[PDB]
RNA sequence: CCGAGGGUAGGGCCCGUGACUGGGGCGAAGUCGUAACAAGGUAGCUGUACCGGAAGGUGCGGCUGGAU
RNA sequence: UGGGAGAGGGUGGUGGAAUUCCCGGAGUAGCGGUGAAAUGCGCAGAUACCGGGAGGAACGCCGAUGGCGAAGGCAGCCACCUGGUCCACCCGUGACGCUGAGGCGCGAAAGCGUGGGGAGCAAACCGGAUUAGAUACCCGGGUAGUCCACGCCCUAAACGAUGCGCGCUAGGUCUCUGGGUCUCCUGGGGGCCGAAGCUAACGCGUUAAGCGCGCCGCCUGGGGAGUACGGCCGCAAGGC
RNA sequence: AGCGCCGGCCAACUCCGUGCCAGCAGCCGCGGUAAUACGGAGGGCGCGAGCGUUACCCGGAUUCACUGGGCGUAAAGGGC
RNA sequence: GCUAGUUGGUGGGGUAAUGGCCCACCAAGGCGACGACGGGUAGCCGGUCUGAGAGGAUGGCCGGCCACAGGGGCACUGAG
RNA sequence: CCUAAGGUAGCGAAAUUCCUUGUCGGGUAAGUUCCGACCUGCACGAAAAGCGUAACGACCGGAGCGCUGUCUCGGCGAGGG
RNA sequence: CCCUCGCCAAGGAACUCUGCAAGUUGGCCCCGUAACUUCGGGAGAAGGGGUGCUCCCUGGGGUGAUGAGCCCCGGGGAGCCGCAGUGAACAGGCUCUGGCGACUGUUUACCAAAAACACAGCUCUCUGCGAACUCGUAAGAGGAGGUAUAGGGAGCGACGCU
RNA sequence: GAGCUAGCCCUGGCCAGGGUGAAGCUGGGGUGAGACCCAGUGGAGGCCCGAACCGGUGGGGGAUGCAAACCCCUCGGAUGA
């Protein structure tokens, strides 16, 4: 799984200010982390459809946040997806 | 995975070729090849004794090490995996730390860079050779000697394997690739794993020409011949067989068992093949 | 030059019709059985599959919209 | 951020019971099967009993009016990978929300392709019965298939015959799983019985079929017909 | 002065003839020897240089429902 | 799904006049689930008919506009 | 009644159909051939495989357009004899 | 009279077992192209336009050097002549529809090239290896320096549904 | 007797020119990642057209021949069994 440590580093790396958890950026980046692992997991467990749904739900969730953040502050979005290498 | 073709000629529509994925070195070891003397199916009297052979691609014989107990305890590195035209299996190049090089037939899963060894103490892992008596019952195994120090004789074809079923005295009991149950002596070497290139059987030759490249010349039906030639020969128009179906030499060919009756190894065969 | 249209050739859509053929509706004064409705006399229905003169049957899985 | 329950999903291993077949032993006149029989099996030694072995498939008790999942569905045990979900803290974001024509994915069983595998079961099929007849029901056999991998099919009484989300309108009792000041209270789930109210009735009733808003899908007499034609999908069967 | 109608819907009833025939008919339905339902007759009702039939439009049809319907079991929730 | 005078541009031709209305060149555009393209049907309106209304149906006569003049094409004359 | 069991799907006047130029339909002015059908299959039928099948064929049928000394129907000319 | 060859009025397959034979078509560039399909094809489908020479303007490449010369691939405009411009020579007639065989291949040297044989592919069967099988009295060989995903024999003959 | 012919074995040689344009690869698009679509590149094949070469389809001629199997026209294959 993801370790508290790995989560923190990400929580910390993306936070807008020291105590920040749950801002848009932190939210998107955490998802990106769970996304890229499941994605990897499914690459090997191609018949794990049940987890694939979750993936979709997350992919969905990250999308809405990105749509929000893009509406609210273009620069922040452009930077975020660029920080995480996201669009396609 | 076998490789398909788009149907851009009538023949490519069904032709499939091997993927050669495991292959890492495309030239044989110069000191391990010698010319194969092509026979055409002719014996030393010059007579065809096996019909319909001749005309295939030229081939160099790769010398294979079917003994292995030859170098007990000396490990080797798997240097490469190569194509061998003389067999269905691929062959693995071994660099012994001794500095001697040999070929073995390449087991499923052999990795280039890995190390193999032979002897009573060898780890029970893919690529190693031990006498059967030191191999855990249940393990699948290949290139098996049929009698001690006489060389690997069993399970050499692409994809094949034998499984150890039990032990009895000086002998272990194997399930052969045919499903025959047979006793083989405990002192006989076998190599752990199955033979690789297991997709070999899914190849579709695709055209007459490809059998031709394999040195397999056209085969003609007794039914298409005349009575001078064959039991099924002649008759006006097409004909059914008109007698029990027979070989060119007259022996019956649908069911007639042919194994010699009083044969000494009958004593060691527990159960004739399945299906 | 363009040009009504004419001519040559190949396409698309639609209507009529056709040896023969597939079922359908109806009629009813028939033949064969009795599948469903009662536990309907093998609970029924079901998607699928194989099979049978016929309703139908059986297998697999599902539903109760099943009597006791 | 702390925690929780669960047959949720995928992979790899792995345990015992039973059935079948084979081998060894011991034993003999029947066994099996039905409403009753017969076919069948059995002195070429069956059944029943002991020991050995082989192989596939399903996991008894626990087990529940239980649990998990969006549904289809999911059950021996172990590890790894992985989804959903609930609780407590009231720490962060600042309406970032609901639904969703198309599209995409998943989708019991049967079925299909290529390759495995095959103990038990069992369409088709053979035979015995039953019977007026018996292409059935019951009995003896039996091939696909049922099992695995990979790719297809895309249906269903795929049902709660009940689309999703939100808000509002008495309670009683049983239960699963949390957190409490653990008598008792407070969440989230599963049943029952009921207030108001609904409703053609039957029944529904904080798990609404009540009172309301949002969005989607669907209906408009029975048959003909889920048929025809066309189109799109499919290897086919066939699907929309 | 004519024409339709007189079972119910729908206002207007008896006699003969016929006997599941001949026939009526918009729907439901009448006729098988006592038919207010067929045909004639008497009588009655309705309109009147008109009366009735056929065709078609809207209405009744809140039966496409905006006004103003619905989907557990009636047709109707998409398999998720 | 449709489009090559197609969508825009520059220059010119033409007209009473704008305009791809016509041409030459240049650019690669224009349209479409808010339904293009295609098929079918219909001249449109004032009105008319019905209906409580909302709606439905309709466009005969009269008035307004359009279109046509055996089926097509064409220009001449002319304010037209 | 008989049999070991009585030909399934598909196909069928067929490279198989005797009667036969079967019958009906199509094409032609006219069609023993050809195509489509029907089915009383003399005497199809499932790996001496059954029924189909895009592409292929100096294979074997039938039709049309194009064009011609093939023909109506022959004439002239050339060169080698 | 025969052979090989050229032309032919009107007709145009009426010839004949049969368009046999001979005509027609004919290269290249451009436009355009149906059923059906295994999505490759069917396709050069079909059908049609262009094709010489002269002058003028102009685009790109190779070799040079980046330029000249030389050589290569074009584009646009205006003309000239003839019956006719791949002007001679070499160079598909096409379509529709059935049978058979899937297909490229093979064959009766010298009367049959096919529907015959072969063929990928499907199935049955034998074969545990000093294999089965074949040749040989034998030795020895083939099989195979292969080992059941292999080798022998037999039928069937891509593929689809069986 | 395999200097003909048939098969095989060893070793060499030959196959003008033109066309079609598989996989792959690169780039663009697409998606969560993908499948996949487009372009360019590429140069596959018992692929196409056609000489050499190998054949021998149909016709005509030849028929005490040029020839005990030839000639003319036509036609099949021509990187492959
Ligand atoms: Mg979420
Ligand atoms: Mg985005
Ligand atoms: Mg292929
Ligand atoms: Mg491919
Ligand atoms: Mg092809
Ligand atoms: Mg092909
Ligand atoms: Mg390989
Ligand atoms: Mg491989
Ligand atoms: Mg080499
Ligand atoms: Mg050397
Ligand atoms: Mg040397
Ligand atoms: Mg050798
Ligand atoms: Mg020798
Ligand atoms: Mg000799
Ligand atoms: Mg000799
Ligand atoms: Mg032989
Ligand atoms: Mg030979
Ligand atoms: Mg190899
Ligand atoms: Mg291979
Ligand atoms: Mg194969
Ligand atoms: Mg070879
Ligand atoms: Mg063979
Ligand atoms: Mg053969
Ligand atoms: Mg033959
Ligand atoms: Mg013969
Ligand atoms: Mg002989
Ligand atoms: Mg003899
Ligand atoms: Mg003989
Ligand atoms: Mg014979
Ligand atoms: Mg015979
Ligand atoms: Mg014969
Ligand atoms: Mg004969
Ligand atoms: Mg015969
Ligand atoms: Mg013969
Ligand atoms: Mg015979
Ligand atoms: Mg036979
Ligand atoms: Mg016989
Ligand atoms: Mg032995
Ligand atoms: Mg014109
Ligand atoms: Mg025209
Ligand atoms: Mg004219
Ligand atoms: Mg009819
Ligand atoms: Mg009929
Ligand atoms: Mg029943
Ligand atoms: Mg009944
Ligand atoms: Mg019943
Ligand atoms: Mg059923
Ligand atoms: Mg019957
Ligand atoms: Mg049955
Ligand atoms: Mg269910
Ligand atoms: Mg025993
Ligand atoms: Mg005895
Ligand atoms: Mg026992
Ligand atoms: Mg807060
Ligand atoms: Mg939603
Ligand atoms: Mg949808
Ligand atoms: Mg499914
Ligand atoms: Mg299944
Ligand atoms: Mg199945
Ligand atoms: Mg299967
Ligand atoms: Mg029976
Ligand atoms: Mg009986
Ligand atoms: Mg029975
Ligand atoms: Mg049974
Ligand atoms: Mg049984
Ligand atoms: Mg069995
Ligand atoms: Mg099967
Ligand atoms: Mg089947
Ligand atoms: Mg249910
Ligand atoms: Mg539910
Ligand atoms: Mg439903
Ligand atoms: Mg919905
Ligand atoms: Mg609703
Ligand atoms: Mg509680
Ligand atoms: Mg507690
Ligand atoms: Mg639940
Ligand atoms: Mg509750
Ligand atoms: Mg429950
Ligand atoms: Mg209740
Ligand atoms: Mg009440
Ligand atoms: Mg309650
Ligand atoms: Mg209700
Ligand atoms: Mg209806
Ligand atoms: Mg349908
Ligand atoms: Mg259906
Ligand atoms: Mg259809
Ligand atoms: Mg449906
Ligand atoms: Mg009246
Ligand atoms: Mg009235
Ligand atoms: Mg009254
Ligand atoms: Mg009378
Ligand atoms: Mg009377
Ligand atoms: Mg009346
Ligand atoms: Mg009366
Ligand atoms: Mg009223
Ligand atoms: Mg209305
Ligand atoms: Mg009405
Ligand atoms: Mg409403
Ligand atoms: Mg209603
Ligand atoms: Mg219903
Ligand atoms: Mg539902
Ligand atoms: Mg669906
Ligand atoms: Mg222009
Ligand atoms: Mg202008
Ligand atoms: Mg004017
Ligand atoms: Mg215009
Ligand atoms: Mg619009
Ligand atoms: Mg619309
Ligand atoms: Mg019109
Ligand atoms: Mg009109
Ligand atoms: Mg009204
Ligand atoms: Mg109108
Ligand atoms: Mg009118
Ligand atoms: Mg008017
Ligand atoms: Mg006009
Ligand atoms: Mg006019
Ligand atoms: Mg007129
Ligand atoms: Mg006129
Ligand atoms: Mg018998
Ligand atoms: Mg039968
Ligand atoms: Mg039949
Ligand atoms: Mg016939
Ligand atoms: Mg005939
Ligand atoms: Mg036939
Ligand atoms: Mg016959
Ligand atoms: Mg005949
Ligand atoms: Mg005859
Ligand atoms: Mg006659
Ligand atoms: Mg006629
Ligand atoms: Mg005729
Ligand atoms: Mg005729
Ligand atoms: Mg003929
Ligand atoms: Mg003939
Ligand atoms: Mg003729
Ligand atoms: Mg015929
Ligand atoms: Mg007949
Ligand atoms: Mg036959
Ligand atoms: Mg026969
Ligand atoms: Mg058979
Ligand atoms: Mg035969
Ligand atoms: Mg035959
Ligand atoms: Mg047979
Ligand atoms: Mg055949
Ligand atoms: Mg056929
Ligand atoms: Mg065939
Ligand atoms: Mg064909
Ligand atoms: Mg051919
Ligand atoms: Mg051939
Ligand atoms: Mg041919
Ligand atoms: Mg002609
Ligand atoms: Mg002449
Ligand atoms: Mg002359
Ligand atoms: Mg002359
Ligand atoms: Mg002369
Ligand atoms: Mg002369
Ligand atoms: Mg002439
Ligand atoms: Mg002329
Ligand atoms: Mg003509
Ligand atoms: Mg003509
Ligand atoms: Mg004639
Ligand atoms: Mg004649
Ligand atoms: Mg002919
Ligand atoms: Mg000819
Ligand atoms: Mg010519
Ligand atoms: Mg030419
Ligand atoms: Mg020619
Ligand atoms: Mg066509
Ligand atoms: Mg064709
Ligand atoms: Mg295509
Ligand atoms: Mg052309
Ligand atoms: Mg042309
Ligand atoms: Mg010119
Ligand atoms: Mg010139
Ligand atoms: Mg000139
Ligand atoms: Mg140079
Ligand atoms: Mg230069
Ligand atoms: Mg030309
Ligand atoms: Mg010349
Ligand atoms: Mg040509
Ligand atoms: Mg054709
Ligand atoms: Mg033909
Ligand atoms: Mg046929
Ligand atoms: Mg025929
Ligand atoms: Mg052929
Ligand atoms: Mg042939
Ligand atoms: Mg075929
Ligand atoms: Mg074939
Ligand atoms: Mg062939
Ligand atoms: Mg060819
Ligand atoms: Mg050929
Ligand atoms: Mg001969
Ligand atoms: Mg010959
Ligand atoms: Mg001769
Ligand atoms: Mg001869
Ligand atoms: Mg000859
Ligand atoms: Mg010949
Ligand atoms: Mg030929
Ligand atoms: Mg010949
Ligand atoms: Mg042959
Ligand atoms: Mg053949
Ligand atoms: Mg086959
Ligand atoms: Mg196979
Ligand atoms: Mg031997
Ligand atoms: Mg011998
Ligand atoms: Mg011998
Ligand atoms: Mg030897
Ligand atoms: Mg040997
Ligand atoms: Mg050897
Ligand atoms: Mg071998
Ligand atoms: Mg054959
Ligand atoms: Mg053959
Ligand atoms: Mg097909
Ligand atoms: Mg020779
Ligand atoms: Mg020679
Ligand atoms: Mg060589
Ligand atoms: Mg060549
Ligand atoms: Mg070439
Ligand atoms: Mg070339
Ligand atoms: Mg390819
Ligand atoms: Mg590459
Ligand atoms: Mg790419
Ligand atoms: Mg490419
Ligand atoms: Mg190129
Ligand atoms: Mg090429
Ligand atoms: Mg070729
Ligand atoms: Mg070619
Ligand atoms: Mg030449
Ligand atoms: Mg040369
Ligand atoms: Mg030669
Ligand atoms: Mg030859
Ligand atoms: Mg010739
Ligand atoms: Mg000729
Ligand atoms: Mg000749
Ligand atoms: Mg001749
Ligand atoms: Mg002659
Ligand atoms: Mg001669
Ligand atoms: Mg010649
Ligand atoms: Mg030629
Ligand atoms: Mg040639
Ligand atoms: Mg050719
Ligand atoms: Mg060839
Ligand atoms: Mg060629
Ligand atoms: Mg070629
Ligand atoms: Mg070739
Ligand atoms: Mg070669």
């Amino acid at each position: 799984p993801i370790t508290k440590e790995e989560k923190q580093k990400v929580i910390q790396e993306f936070a807008r200010f020291p105590g920040d958890t749950g801002s848009t950026e932190v939210q998107v980046a955490l998802l990106t982390l769970r996304i890229n692992r499941l994605s990897e997991h499914l690459k090997v467990h191609k018949k794990d459809h049940h987890s694939h749904r979750g993936l979709l739900m997350m992919v969905g969730q990250r999308r809405r946040l990105l749509r929000y953040l893009q509406r609210e502050d273009p620069e922040r979005y452009r930077a975020l997806i660029e920080k995480l290498g996201i669009r396609g | 995975a076998v490789k398909k073709f788009k149907p851009y000629t009538p023949s490519r529509r069904f032709m499939t070729v091997a993927d050669f994925s495991e292959i890492t070195k495309t030239e044989p070891e110069k000191s391990l090849v010698k010319p194969l003397k092509k026979t055409g199916g002719r014996n030393n009297q010059g007579r065809i004794t096996v019909r319909f052979r001749g005309g295939g691609h030229k081939r160099l014989y790769r010398i294979i090490d079917f003994k292995r107990w030859d170098k007990v305890g000396i490990p080797a590195k798997v240097a490469a995996i190569e194509y061998d035209p003389n067999r269905s299996a691929r062959i693995a190049l071994l660099h012994y730390v001794d500095g001697e090089k040999r070929y073995i037939i390449a087991p499923d899963g052999l990795q280039v860079g890995q190390q193999v060894v032979a002897g009573p103490d060898a780890p029970i892992q893919v690529g190693n050779a031990l006498p059967l008596r030191f191999i855990p019952v249940g393990t699948v195994v290949h290139a098996v000697e049929l009698e001690p120090k006489k060389g690997a004789k069993l399970a050499r074809a692409a994809g094949t394997s034998a499984q150890i079923q039990g032990r009895e005295g000086d002998y272990v009991i194997l399930r052969l690739p045919s499903g025959e149950l047979r006793k083989v002596h405990g002192e006989c070497y076998a190599t752990v794993g199955a033979v690789g290139n297991a997709d070999h059987k899914n190849i579709v030759l695709g055209k007459a020409g490809r059998s031709r490249w394999l040195g397999r010349r056209p085969h003609v039906r007794g039914a298409a011949m005349n009575p001078v030639d064959h039991p099924h020969g002649g008759g006006e128009g097409r004909a059914p067989r008109g007698r029990p179906p027979a070989s060119p030499w007259g022996w019956q060919t649908k069911g007639l068992k042919t194994r010699k009756r009083r044969k000494p190894s009958s004593r060691f065969i527990i159960a004739r093949r399945k299906k």
